[PDB]
DNA sequence: TCTTATAAATAGTT
DNA sequence: AACTATTTATAAGA
């Protein structure tokens, strides 16, 4: 939920579908 | 409970909030129990009527979310509509 | 149930599988009920003991996950340790 | 897979 | 903030 790598990876995963 | 209720939106604001707190805990308690009995890892994400966030993970939300991104195989995915259909079938 | 159980790991493989299927449905049903009664949006992610994936969302999983990534305030966050703490403090009710 | 006896969660009142 | 009668969930049976 905050600025970091986990947030970035989840966002990328959802958007790439 | 003292009476059976219909599963429909509660419009009384106090009752909605009381119900939310109680049932949110109940749901997390059932998640804890499933995680221990069946050796699984669980996460819950909840946005309430005000769009405030509440979360639970049996151990670590970071790990659950990262693993979620790696899973490629077909898997079970259900929604409210599916649950309602199962309840019709159950009668 | 026909007999009282305690909350501990099930070692019998068959019983574990049966219990998992039944309690997984029960958990998703409670999520459905909370979502409708209280106007919540809910996602549930479950990895079983072999790390097979099962999911539920009240309406749309992708919407809930993206809202999670957009949230930029402190909020209530619980783990099994918190649940146990609440149980230790609560009454027999 | 469904049913049944019994335990757990909760609706209404306080 | 607690209480309890009842509805709902489920552990073991069919």
């Amino acid at each position: 939920w905050g600025s970091g790598e986990v947030k970035q990876k989840l966002q990328e995963f959802v958007l790439s579908k | 409970g003292r009476k059976k209720i219909q599963i429909q939106r509660i419009t009384d604001e106090r009752n909605r909030q009381v119900t939310f707190t109680k049932r949110k805990f109940g749901l997390m308690k059932k998640a804890y129990e499933l995680s221990v009995l069946c050796d699984c890892e669980i996460a819950l994400i909840i946005f309430n009527h005000s769009n405030k966030l509440f979360q639970y993970a049996s151990t670590d939300m970071d790990k659950v979310l990262l693993k979620y991104t790696e899973y490629n195989e077909p898997h079970e995915s259900r929604t409210n509509a599916d649950i309602i259909e199962t309840l019709r079938k159950k009668g």
